[PDB]
Parts: structure tokens; sequence; C-alpha cells
């Protein structure tokens, strides 16, 4: 609350529109982090089961232009390109939702006179169901899980996919 | 039809017809020069249109008489169109300005 | 994920995204009452 | 005779000329989406974006870096999408900067009206680019500009 | 409110007067455009899709039943979308038949006229209702109550046909079988029949590499 | 020879310096 | 006061006239009486015919209005030209012949604004007026 | 707006007032010069900064000085 | 590390080039450092400077960069 108000004072432009450190930003980032944990699980499954075609094939620079060449004389693999385009799909959905939101949906950028949602605090009420409390709880948990997964991958030396698999118990692959 | 804010304009297509005939009937005057063949300007244009319609997608090659005939015929036609509209609207039956 | 990917990951960012966002935000700031 | 003062006002910085105030000109301008009557700012944006994203795919498709490749059309569509996003961003920043939050009832010169216009323009532009992509990918005459008939 | 979905708010545009309106519009598509004619345009789109789908489903079934004299001799034994592809393969510049092109020509005249009609309806200038082309030779729907019952029946059967024809097309793409065959064979993937390429080959890219290809 | 972990430590220090630069920019803008 | 019913000098139109800024911020006007129908030069460009009697003209800038007034005074012998400024609210104000007599000749009632009680050499230095509110005067 | 100032050196020639394309300078009464008149700058908000007043000044160092300050529509002479 | 062995023969490279506008001819033309990717050859003399200072490995340069980041902070 104090931090929220102080930020509203420091950066009136972002806070007035709902950007920055706000409850709306927390909710949106929790949404994206949950979707991202799902995406990591799904890519783990696909890579483990070999569902990605020509995963280790290096894209041709002659066909796909200089963009197909990586930083240090390396080539982007078909798997990386496929996953990137999969992300491009949801990114275009994102741009369309942000500029032209559904009438019922929550908007990324809030109006000038919008009423900020009440800061939940330590934990929202445990309202079990498709509730805005459950959404925030699971979004916070997913964001923390993303950070923990990256840190475990860097520390233990395993891949992010390997760490997700290990944690899930090797059910994925 | 208003040519401007409140100025009306007849836009009679019979002026177009008369100017077209005024330029095209003289164009029938034949010439034995290679460009025209033996025929006149209008007839040569018609012949070229048919000849290059037979070969539709392919354009008349550079150096074909078609381009020169087209340019000359349309230059004269546009000149006659301008003069005919001038005559019909300024020297015509309902003009106001003494030109 | 190796460091060799970092140029291809970053140069488009630093050269098209950072300038675009900076220009938009600075535009909003300079023309603002 | 044909050139006169604008709106019968001799001292306004304009002249009434055939190009500026003819019947055809007035009809065309008043029937374009930016001026037609009854359209919402959203529908204006939809029509305009549809019309613009269509023509955008061609220049990119036929003259872009990957034009002699097998991915020329997809590359073209992608580059059109990028330009459309950039222009939508331009529209959004222009709206937030120029129009203050007073409500003039969606007249396209309001914050809400311009937001609707830019949203519609984005949607219509992406849709038109996709439609052009489909038509080009499926019709040979468009991929060859008619050089299939030769 | 939505009767269809008892736990979701009815969209404002769905008053319930429109035939077939049970309050089902979870994405609030009816409210996407503030213009008055938007909902009417959506209704006309639904009617048109339902009609085309009903005809397409009936055509798939009847083509399975029997074929017109000489079509077998012309296009072989191709079925469903492959017949469209075959006719178009023979409809080249140096081609004899113009089946699909003739169909497109006449339906396109009808469709440009219908485009003007729907423009007028959208603008509010015309009093035409969505899907009303004045086609009623037998006068089934002359009575307003009869017109309403028949409109509901038409929209319902159109939705069912819209689902069914898509099912039929995808079944044919998978198994090379028409509707009546696919109905007959249940372990269809055992008796799958050969089928020419769709004409949109890229859409089956993931069928084998990413997706299972039980055949 | 320079490992990804090393590049990541460098990036983390860069991020800390960016945060401090934003703080200094705010304090100077006042 | 200004009467908005005075006819105008039958100008044929130009692209040098006022623009949207005239409708949004400020629009100047000039009124003058002419003994006959002469041809004068618009400050925006082109020729215009002034009427026999009162003539009202709209411009975008006070400098344009005053240039037209100077033309009338020197070329012709019209010196009853009055200049006004109009805001979108309808707040027409009176500017030239401010006190009814042109500024070039002294008139009783004016108060000196911006007059200094020394020569320019007596101005203070910026070092002397630095970090202070003093004025270089 | 530009800051226009007049000094004791004024001789009342009035040429500064007559040279101004706007109406920023006017003659007022004075006792420090033979003419009995001094220039004054009441409508300084209309000043454009042309310095025509400065040009039309006969005193060794100018009695009228224009110090160009903040710019506005009128100062910039923007008809748009 | 390969410049501190034959500093009079090896050209010192400043940084790698990643430009999506380069053609294959340009990528090849800029792979002169024996590094297998396009590069810029330094003209600042930092190589000679650091070699004289006592820098021999890339880890030395990396530690210096870490310290200078810490000092900027
Ligand atoms: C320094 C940064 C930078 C970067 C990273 C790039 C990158 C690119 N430029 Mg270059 N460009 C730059 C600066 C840069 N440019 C500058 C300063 C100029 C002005 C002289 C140009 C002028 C220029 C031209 C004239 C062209 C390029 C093109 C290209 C492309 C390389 C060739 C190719 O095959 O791609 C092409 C293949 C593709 C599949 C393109 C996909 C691009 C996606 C859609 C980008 C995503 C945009 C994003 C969503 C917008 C966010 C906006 C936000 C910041 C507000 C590539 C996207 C070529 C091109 O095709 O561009 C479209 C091209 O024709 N550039
Ligand atoms: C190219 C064709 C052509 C030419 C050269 C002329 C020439 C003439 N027409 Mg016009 N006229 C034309 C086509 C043409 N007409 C057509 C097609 C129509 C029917 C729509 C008319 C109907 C028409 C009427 C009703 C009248 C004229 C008149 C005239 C004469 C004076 C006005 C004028 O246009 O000056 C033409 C310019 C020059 C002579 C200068 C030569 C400059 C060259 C290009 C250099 C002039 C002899 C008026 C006249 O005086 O009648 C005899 C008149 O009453 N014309
Ligand atoms: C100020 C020094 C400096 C300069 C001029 C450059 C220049 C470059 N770096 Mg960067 N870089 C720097 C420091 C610097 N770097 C440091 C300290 C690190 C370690 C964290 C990196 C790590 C790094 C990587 C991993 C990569 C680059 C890359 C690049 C290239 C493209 C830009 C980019 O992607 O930046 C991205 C930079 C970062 C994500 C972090 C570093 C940002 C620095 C600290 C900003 C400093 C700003 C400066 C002090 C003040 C600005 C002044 C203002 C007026 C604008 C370019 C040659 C990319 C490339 O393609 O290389 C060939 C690339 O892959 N750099
Ligand atoms: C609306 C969807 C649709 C589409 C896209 C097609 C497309 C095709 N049909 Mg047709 N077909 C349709 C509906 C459709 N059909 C219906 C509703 C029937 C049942 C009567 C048939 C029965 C049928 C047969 C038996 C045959 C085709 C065949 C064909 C092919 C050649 C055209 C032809 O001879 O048609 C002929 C079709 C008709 C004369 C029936 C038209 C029914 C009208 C339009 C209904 C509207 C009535 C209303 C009162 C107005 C072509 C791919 C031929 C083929 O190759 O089959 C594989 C063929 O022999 N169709
Ligand atoms: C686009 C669809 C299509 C195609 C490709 C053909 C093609 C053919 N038909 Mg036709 N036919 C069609 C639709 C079509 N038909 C329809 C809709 C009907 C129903 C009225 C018929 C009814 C029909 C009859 C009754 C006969 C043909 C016959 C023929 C063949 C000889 C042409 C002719 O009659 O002279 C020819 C292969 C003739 C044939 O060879 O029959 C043995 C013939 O007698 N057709
Ligand atoms: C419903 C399913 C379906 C599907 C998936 C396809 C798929 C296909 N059809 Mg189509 N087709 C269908 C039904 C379908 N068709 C039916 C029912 C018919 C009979 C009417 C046809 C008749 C048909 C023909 C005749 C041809 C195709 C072709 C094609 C291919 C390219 C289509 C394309 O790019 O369109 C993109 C274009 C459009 C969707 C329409 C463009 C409309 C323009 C922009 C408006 C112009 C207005 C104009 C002024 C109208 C005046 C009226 C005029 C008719 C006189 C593709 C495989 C072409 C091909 O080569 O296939 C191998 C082809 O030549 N189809
Ligand atoms: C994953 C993924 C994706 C993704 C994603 C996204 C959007 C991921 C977003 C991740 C985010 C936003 C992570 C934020 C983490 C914040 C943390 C850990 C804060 C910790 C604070 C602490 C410990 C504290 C504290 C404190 C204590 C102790 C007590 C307090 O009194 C004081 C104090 C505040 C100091 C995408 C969508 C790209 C798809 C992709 O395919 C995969
Ligand atoms: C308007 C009008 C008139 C008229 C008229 C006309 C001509 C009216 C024509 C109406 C028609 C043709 C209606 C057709 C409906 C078809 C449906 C609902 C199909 C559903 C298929 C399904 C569910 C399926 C499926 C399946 C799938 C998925 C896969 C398959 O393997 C199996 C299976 C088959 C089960 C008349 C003449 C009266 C005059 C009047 O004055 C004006
Ligand atoms: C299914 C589905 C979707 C979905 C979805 C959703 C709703 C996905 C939600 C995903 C969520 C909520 C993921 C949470 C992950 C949490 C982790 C990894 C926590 C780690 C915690 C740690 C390590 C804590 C450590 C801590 C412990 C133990 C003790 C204390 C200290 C410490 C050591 C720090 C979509 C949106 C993608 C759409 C799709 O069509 C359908
Ligand atoms: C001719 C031709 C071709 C063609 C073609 C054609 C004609 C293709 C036609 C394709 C069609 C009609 C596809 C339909 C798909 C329908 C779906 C997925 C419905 C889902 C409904 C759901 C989930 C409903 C859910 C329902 C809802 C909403 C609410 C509650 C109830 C519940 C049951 C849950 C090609 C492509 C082969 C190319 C060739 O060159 C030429
Ligand atoms: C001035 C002049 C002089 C000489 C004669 C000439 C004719 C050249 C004339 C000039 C003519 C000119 C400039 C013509 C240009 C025409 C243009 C740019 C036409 C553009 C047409 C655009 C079209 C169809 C767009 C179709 C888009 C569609 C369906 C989009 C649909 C969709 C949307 C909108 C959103 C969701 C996705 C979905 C459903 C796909
Ligand atoms: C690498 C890694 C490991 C595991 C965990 C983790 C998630 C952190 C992961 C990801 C790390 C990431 C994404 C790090 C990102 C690095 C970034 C954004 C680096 C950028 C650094 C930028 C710097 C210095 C900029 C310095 C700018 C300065 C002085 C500007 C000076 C100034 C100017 C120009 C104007 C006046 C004010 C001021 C401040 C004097």
């Amino acid at each position: 609350t104090n931090a929220i108000e102080e930020f509203a004072e420091s950066a009136p432009e972002l806070a007035s529109r709902g950007l920055g450190v706000t409850t709306n930003a927390e909710r949106w980032n929790g949404r994206h982090a949950m979707f991202g944990i799902f995406a990591i699980v799904m890519t783990a499954y696909f890579k483990g089961h070999g569902l990605i075609p020509d995963a280790e094939k290096i894209l041709d620079v002659n066909q796909w232009g200089p963009l197909a060449s990586a930083g240090q004389g390396q080539g982007i693999t078909n798997e990386r390109a496929i996953i990137l385009i999969a992300h491009v799909h949801v990114l275009v959905v994102s741009v369309l939702a942000a500029f032209a939101p559904f009438q019922f949906q929550d908007t990324l950028v809030k109006e000038k006179g919008y009423t900020p949602e009440a800061p939940a605090g330590i934990i929202p009420p445990f309202k079990t169901g498709l509730t805005p409390e459950a959404e925030l709880i699971n979004g916070r948990l997913a964001m923390l899980g993303v950070i923990s997964i990256i840190m475990a991958s860097i520390f233990t030396g395993n891949s992010v996919i390997d760490v997700v698999n290990l944690g899930l118990g090797k059910i994925l692959f | 039809f208003e040519i401007s804010d409140g100025v009306e304009f007849d836009l009679n297509p019979l002026v177009l017809a008369i100017s077209f005939l005024g330029w095209s009937l003289p164009g029938l005057l034949p010439s034995n020069i290679p460009l025209y063949g033996g025929k006149g300007l209008t007839t040569a244009l018609f012949a070229e249109i048919g000849e290059h319609l037979q070969t539709f997608p392919a354009p008349p090659p550079i150096g074909d008489p078609f381009w020169v005939i087209l340019f000359i015929w349309h230059s004269g036609l546009f000149a006659t169109m301008i003069f005919g509209t001038i005559g019909y609207n300024g020297y015509g039956p309902k003009s106001t300005t003494k030109y | 994920m190796t460091a060799a990917y970092l140029p291809s990951i970053l140069v488009p960012l630093i050269g098209l995204i950072f300038p675009g966002f900076v220009m938009g935000f600075a535009f909003i700031y300079i023309e603002q009452e | 005779q044909f050139v006169k003062p604008y709106n019968d006002d001799p001292f306004v910085g304009n002249l009434a000329t055939p190009v500026s105030t003819s019947s055809f000109t007035r009809s065309f301008l008043s029937n374009l989406p930016a001026y037609r009557s009854g359209l919402s700012p959203l529908l204006r944006g939809l029509e305009i974006g549809m019309t613009h994203g269509y023509f955008l795919v061609g220049p990119f498709y036929k003259l872009g870096p990957l034009r002699n490749s097998d991915v020329a059309l997809i590359s073209g569509l992608f580059s059109s999408i990028g330009l459309i996003i950039i222009l939508a961003a331009c529209l959004a920043i222009y709206g937030v900067v120029s129009f203050n939050e007073d409500d003039n009832t969606d007249s396209l010169q309001t914050s809400r009206g311009w937001k609707q216009f830019t949203s519609g323009w984005l949607v219509g532009s992406i849709g038109g680019a996709s439609f052009a992509y489909i038509l080009i990918s499926n019709i040979v005459f468009l991929q060859t500009s008619g050089l299939n008939l030769i | 409110k939505s009767a269809a979905i008892p736990f979701l708010e009815k969209p404002p545009m769905l008053d319930g007067s429109v035939p077939g309106d049970v309050g089902f519009d979870p994405l609030w598509v009816s409210s996407m455009l503030p213009d008055k004619g938007w909902y009417l345009f959506l209704q006309e789109a639904e009617i048109k899709h339902g009609r085309v789908a009903m005809l397409a489903a009936a055509g798939a079934i009847v083509q399975d039943i029997f074929t017109f004299p000489g079509v077998t001799d012309t296009i072989g034994n191709v079925k469903m979308t492959s017949a469209h592809d075959k006719f178009l393969s023979m409809e080249g510049a140096g081609g004899k038949v113009a089946t699909m092109h003739q169909l497109l020509l006449w339906l396109g005249l009808l469709e440009v006229v219908s485009a003007f009609a729907t423009i007028q309806m959208f603008g509010g200038t015309s009093s035409r209702m969505p899907g009303e082309f004045g086609f009623d030779p037998l006068g089934f729907g002359k009575s307003e109550a009869a017109m309403k019952t028949y409109r509901l029946k038409e929209v319902k059967n159109g939705r069912l046909a819209m689902i069914g024809i898509g099912g039929m097309v995808h079944h044919y793409l998978l198994t090379g079988k028409g509707p009546l065959q696919f109905l007959g064979g249940i372990p269809n993937y055992k008796s799958c029949i050969e089928h020419p390429a769709s004409g949109l080959p890229y859409l089956m890219k993931a069928v084998g590499p990413v997706l299972p290809k039980i055949c | 020879m320079i490992s990804d972990t090393q590049i990541f430590v460098a990036l983390i220090l860069a991020l800390v310096s960016l945060v401090l630069a934003i703080r200094l920019g705010t304090a100077l803008y006042q | 006061t200004l009467n908005l019913q005075i006819p105008s000098p039958t100008f044929e139109g130009s692209t040098g006239g006022w623009l949207r800024a005239a409708e949004v911020e400020e629009k100047y006007a000039i009124t003058w009486t002419s003994g006959k129908e002469q041809v004068f030069e618009m400050p925006t460009g082109g020729a215009a015919i002034m009427r026999k009697g009162e003539n009202l003209l709209y411009l975008a800038r006070k400098e344009q209005c005053l240039a037209l007034g100077t033309q009338l005074k020197t070329g012709f012998k019209i010196t009853d030209y009055k200049i006004y400024r109009i805001f979108p609210s309808g707040e027409v104000q009176y500017l030239h012949p401010k006190d009814g007599v042109f500024p070039e000749k002294v008139n009783a009632g004016r108060i000196g604004v911006g007059n200094v009680s020394h020569s320019i050499g007596k101005n203070l230095n910026p070092s002397q007026i630095k970090f202070t509110n003093k004025s270089f005067n | 707006s530009h800051a226009v100032k007049v000094y004791d050196t004024c001789i009342g020639c009035t040429q500064c007032v007559r040279a101004c394309p706007c109406d920023v300078l006017e003659m007022v009464s004075w006792d420090g010069c033979k003419a009995g008149q001094i220039a004054s700058a009441p409508r300084t908000e209309d000043c454009i900064g042309c310095k025509r007043c400065e040009t039309a000044c006969p005193t060794d160092f100018l009695s009228v000085r224009v110090y160009l300050g903040g710019e506005t529509t009128r100062s910039m002479g923007l008809a748009y | 590390e390969q410049w501190v062995l034959n500093p009079l023969k090896v050209k010192p490279v400043a940084h790698a080039i990643w430009d999506p506008h380069f053609g294959q001819p340009a990528v090849k033309a800029f792979t002169k450092g024996g590094v297998f990717y396009p590069v810029n050859i330094a003209t600042s003399g930092v190589y000679h400077w650091w070699y004289t200072i006592g820098m021999r490995t890339n880890n030395d340069l990396y530690a210096g960069s870490l310290f200078l980041l810490f000092l900027s902070g």
C-alpha cells in the first residue's frame, strides 16, 4: 500500500494507466507466468517425445536470410525457430488483445480514472474456484516458480527442461 | 454536376463523340510510309490493336509502329477534345462569356 | 542456450525495441500538459 | 468563373477550385470512411486498415530481401505485420498525446474515438494483410503479376 | 443470465428476439461493433453459412448415393473435395470443362447483388431482414408465426449442417471415404482408402511429424 | 573460454548498475 | 466597438488568408472608410477593391492588419482605420488608435511603461545580478 | 515575450514609434528632452523582435533596446 | 589469448559483428581474425596496452570488466 502509493507519486504516468508496480501488473504477470510454466512443460514433453520435426537441423542462411545466422558463426536450429514462431503466434494475439481488448476481458492499459484493485497483501482470501483470488495466488506461485526454475538450472547445471522433468518426477520424459 | 462550389457544368458526351470523329475522320487519310502501312492513322491503330490482340499477353515490342501510332493519334484526339469542349462551352449555344 | 545466441537475441532488441519504446515514451513526455 | 472564394469567405486561406470543391470531389471525400456518416470510429478504422494492409504485402513480397526465396510471401506478410504494429503504436501515442479525456461522444477527435479507430485499424490491417497473403499464395497470376499467361 | 450458459452474463445485444437466440455468445461478438447493423450482419452471416453448409452436407451424402451420368467418365472415382480439385485441374486455359468456374460466376453474380443488399441492411436504408431474399415460391413462411418457427428450424438445421459438413470433410481427408462409407466402416483407420492431395497440402504438415498418423 | 555463467554474472552486475543509474537519474531530475 | 455587418472589399480569394489558428486562438480585424472604390494590395497577397463607405477585413496577424493600415495611410489618404482582435469566445477587443489618436503623436493620459532612468552604460553586470532578484537596470 | 526598454537618452524623435510594424511603442509626455516626449512600450506582448525601432534610433547608443526573451505565437509571427 | 603468442602477426579483433544486412560476401570478408565469425579489428591499442600491463588470459580481462562494473555501481 505504501509502496503502491509512493510509486503512484513517483511515476504518475505509469501508475495512472495501471503500468508499473500495480495490482493490475501483478495479475497480468501472474497470468503470463502461469502460461509460461505450461509452455515449458509442453516443450519438455515435445522435445522428450521427439515430436518437433528436424529439431537439430540448422536453418539455411540462403533460404531464411541473414537472420537465420546466430551470434558467433552459429546457426539457429529448426527447434529454436519453431518454438520462436510458436511464441510469435501468442505475441500477435497479445498485441491484438492489448490494442483491441475483448469487451468483457481485463485491459492491459487501464483508463485514467480507473479504480485500482485492492492490494491483496500477503495472500488473497482462499476463494477456491475460477476466482480472482485463486488467479492471483496461482500467478504469484507461477512467477516464483519461474524464478526458482531458472536459478536451479543455473546452479545445479541442469537445463531448465531437465529441472522441470526432475521436479515433476520424470513423468514428462 | 458542379465543376466547382456552385458552378455547373453540362459534361455533354456528344462533345466527346464529335471531337473523336473530328480527329479520326481526317486520320483516315492514307500514307504509303512504313509506319502507317498503306492506311491512315485511325485505320492503322485499329489494325495494330487487332494484330496485338491476336497475341494478347505479349506487348507490342519496342519499335513496333503501335506505340508511335497510339501516341500521335491520342495527342491529336486530346487536342481536338480540348478544342471541342472549348467551342461547346465558350462558343456554344448557352455560353455567357464573349470569348 | 549458449552465449552465441545473445547477439541475435539482443541486437534486434537494442536496435529496434529499445529505440521504439524510448521514442514513444519521450514523445508522450515532451508533448504532455 | 470556376475558381472562387472558399465557402464565400474571401479571407480564409483557401480557394474553391474544381479539384477542391467539385461535385465528384465532394461525393468521393464524403463517401470515404474517414468522412462517411454513421460509421463508428471503429468501423472507419476497420475499413481503412483492411484497405492498407492489403497493398502492404506486395511491396514486401516482391522486393524484400527474401524475395528470390521460397519464403518470400511469408516474409512479406510478416514484415507487413511488423509495420502495422509500428503504425498502430504511432496511432496510439498520437491519440494519448493529442486528445484529452473530455468526452465528445466518439467523433474520431476524442480519446475514446481515436482508441476505437486505432483498434479497428490494427484489426483490419492485420486481416487485410492475411487476406492478401492467402490470395497471393493460392493464385498464380498474383505471384507472377501475369507472367504465367506468357 | 444466458439461458445457454446459466453462469455467464447475457451479452447486451442478445435480447432474445432473434430466432435461435438462446443467449449463447461467450465472447460478446454481437457487441464488437457499436454500429446498429453489426448484429444484423452477424445474423446474415450465420444464415448464409448455414445454408451453404446444409447444401454441402446434402451434396456429400447424395454424391455418396449416386453420381450424375457421365461425371464418372469425366473425373474418375474422385470424391468430395478431390472432385473439386479434379474439375479445377481440367479447367485450365487449355482445358475443356469449366464446371467450377461456371458455378463461381453465377454464385458470384448472386453474391455481389446480396452484398449490395446486406450493405443497405447494415446502413439501415433498407428494411430487408437478415437472410431475407424474397424466396418463398411455396409460401411456407407467409404467416409470421410460421415464419418464426421456420426461421428457428432453418437456423438450427444450418448450425447442425455446419458442424456436420466439417466433420465429413475432415473424415474424408483422413480416410479417403465419403460420409456413407465412413459411417459404415468404424475402425475406419483399418480400411482407409487412398485420396488425392487436398490442394492445400501445407495444412497436413503436422499430421505425421507432430501428430500421430494412424492410417 | 568465457563461459555462459561468467556472462550471466556480468549481466547481473550490469542490471544492478542500471538500477543504480535509474536511481541517480531520478535524484538528478529532481 | 466593432460592427460585424460592415461589408468586405470584394476580394476574389487567396490561399494567404487566415487558417484554423484564427478560429482557435486569435483573429484580427480592420475597419476603414473609403471615399471611393480603389484597388489596394492585400497583406496576404493579391489585389482587392475597397468599397465606397465602410470596409471590414479579417486577417490572422496584427502585423498584417497594421501593414494594411500603413498602406491605406500612405498610398491612399485613409487614416480612420481601426484594428480589433477577436477570440473564439466573442471577446472582440480594440487595439489600434488605442486612445483614438495614433501613437506617433503624444496624447494626454498615457503612462510610460518600460522607461529607465539612466543610459544603457549604467546597466548592472550579470555577475552583480547573479543568484539575486535584482534587475540589470 | 520580448522585453523592450527605453532610456533617458530618448530625444522624442518618435521614429522608433513610426518604424514599428506592430503597435508596441507609443509617445508619452516627458520633461527630460526638448521635445517633451518619451517613447514607452505598453504593448510589449505584441513585439516580434524585428528591432526596426532599434534601427530607427538616432542616439549614440540606442535609447530603445529589444531584449529577445520567451517566444510565443505573436512573438514568432505565426499566422498558423 | 592467441594474440599474446604472436602479437606481430595476429590482428587484434575488437568485437564480433552481427548485422542482418550483411551478405555472405560481407560475412566472409569480415572473417579475417581466424575466429570463424565476422569481426572488427581493433585500432585502439587496448590489446598492446593490456599485454604490457600483465593481462595474459581472457579471465583476466573478464575479472577487470567485473571490477569496473562494480566500480560503476
Ligand atoms: C539496428 C537495428 C536494426 C535491426 C536489428 C534491423 C533488422 C532488419 N532490417 Mg533493418 N534497418 C535499420 C536498423 C535495423 N534493421 C535502420 C536504422 C534502417 C534505416 C536505414 C533499416 C532499414 C531497413 C530496410 C529498408 C530493410 C531492413 C530490413 C531488415 C531485416 C533484415 C533482412 C531480412 O531478411 O529481414 C526480412 C525478413 C523478415 C521476416 C522481416 C521480419 C521483421 C519482423 C516483423 C520485425 C518485428 C517488428 C516489431 C513487432 C515492431 C515493434 C515496434 C515497437 C518498437 C514500437 C531485419 C528485420 C529489410 C526487411 O525486410 O525489413 C522488413 C529491409 O527491407 N532494414
Ligand atoms: C558501454 C559499453 C558497451 C558498448 C559500447 C557495447 C556495445 C555492444 N554490445 Mg555490449 N556489453 C557491455 C558493454 C558495452 N557493450 C557490457 C559491460 C556487457 C556485459 C554485461 C555487454 C554484454 C553484451 C552482450 C552479451 C552482447 C553485447 C552486444 C553488444 C553490441 C550490440 C549492443 C547490444 O546488444 O548491447 C546489449 C548490452 C547489454 C544487454 C548489457 C550491457 C549494456 C551496457 C552496460 C550499457 C552501458 C551504457 C553506457 C555506460 C552509457 C550510455 C550513454 C547514453 C548517452 C546512451 C555492441 C557492439 C551484443 C552483440 O551483438 O555483440 C556483438 C551481444 O550479444 N554486449
Ligand atoms: C468451401 C470450400 C472451398 C475451399 C476450401 C476452396 C479452396 C480453393 N478454391 Mg474454391 N470453390 C469452392 C469452395 C471452396 N474452394 C466452391 C463451392 C466453388 C464453386 C463456386 C469453388 C470454385 C473455385 C474455382 C473456380 C477456383 C477455386 C480455387 C480454389 C483454390 C484457391 C482459392 C483462393 O485462393 O481463393 C481466393 C479468392 C477468393 C476467396 C475469392 C476472391 C473474390 C474477389 C476478391 C472479389 C471479386 C469481385 C468480382 C467483381 C465479382 C464479380 C462477379 C463475377 C463472378 C462475374 C483453393 C484450393 C481456384 C483454383 O485454382 O483451385 C485449384 C479456382 O480457380 N475454387
Ligand atoms: C515462463 C515463461 C514465460 C513467462 C513469464 C513471465 C511473465 C514470468 C514473470 C516472472 C516474474 C514477474 C517474476 C517475478 C518475481 C519476483 C520475485 C521472486 C520477488 C521476490 C521478492 C522477495 C523474495 C521478497 C521480499 C521481501 C521480503 C523478504 C519481505 C518484504 O516485507 C520485503 C521484501 C519485498 C524485500 C513466457 C510467458 C515468456 C513464456 C515462456 O515460454 C515461458
Ligand atoms: C427455401 C425454400 C425451399 C427450399 C429448399 C431447400 C432446397 C431446402 C434444403 C434444405 C437442406 C438441403 C437441408 C440440409 C440439412 C442437412 C443437415 C442438417 C446435415 C447434417 C449432417 C450431419 C449432422 C452429419 C454428419 C455426419 C458426419 C459428421 C460425418 C459422416 O460420415 C456421418 C454423418 C452423416 C452422421 C422450398 C423448395 C421448400 C420452397 C420454399 O418456398 C423456399
Ligand atoms: C492448463 C492451461 C493453462 C494453464 C494454466 C495454469 C493455470 C497454469 C498454472 C501454473 C502454475 C500455477 C505453476 C506454478 C509453479 C510453481 C512452482 C514451480 C513453484 C516452486 C516453488 C518453490 C521452488 C518454492 C520453494 C520454497 C519452499 C519449498 C519453501 C520455502 C522457501 C523456498 C525454498 C523458496 C493455459 C493458460 C496455459 C492455457 C491452456 O490451454 C490450459
Ligand atoms: C473443397 C476444398 C476443401 C475444403 C473444404 C471444406 C468444405 C472444408 C470445411 C471445413 C469445415 C466446415 C470445418 C468445420 C469445423 C468445425 C469445428 C471444428 C466445430 C467445432 C464445434 C465445437 C467445438 C462446438 C462446441 C459446442 C458449443 C460451441 C457449445 C456447447 C456445445 C458444444 C458441442 C460444446 C479443402 C480444404 C479440402 C481444400 C481443397 O483444395 C478444396
Ligand atoms: C486513382 C486511380 C486511377 C487509375 C485507375 C485506378 C483503378 C488505378 C485508380 C486507383 C485505384 C486504387 C489505388 C486501388 C487500390 C485498391 C486497394 C488498396 C484495395 C484494397 C482492398 C482490400 C481488401 C479487399 C481487403 C480485404 C480484407 C479482408 C477480407 C479481411 C478480413 C478479415 C479482417 C478484416 C479481420 C479478421 C480477419 C479477416 C476475417 C481475414
Ligand atoms: C543473467 C541472468 C542470470 C540469472 C538470473 C537473471 C534473471 C538475473 C538473468 C537475467 C539477467 C538480465 C535479463 C539482465 C539484464 C541486463 C541489463 C538490462 C543490462 C543493462 C545495463 C545498463 C547499464 C549499466 C546502463 C548504464 C547507464 C548509465 C550509467 C547512464 C547514465 C546516466 C545518463 C545517461 C543520464 C543521466 C542519469 C545517468 C544515470 C547519470
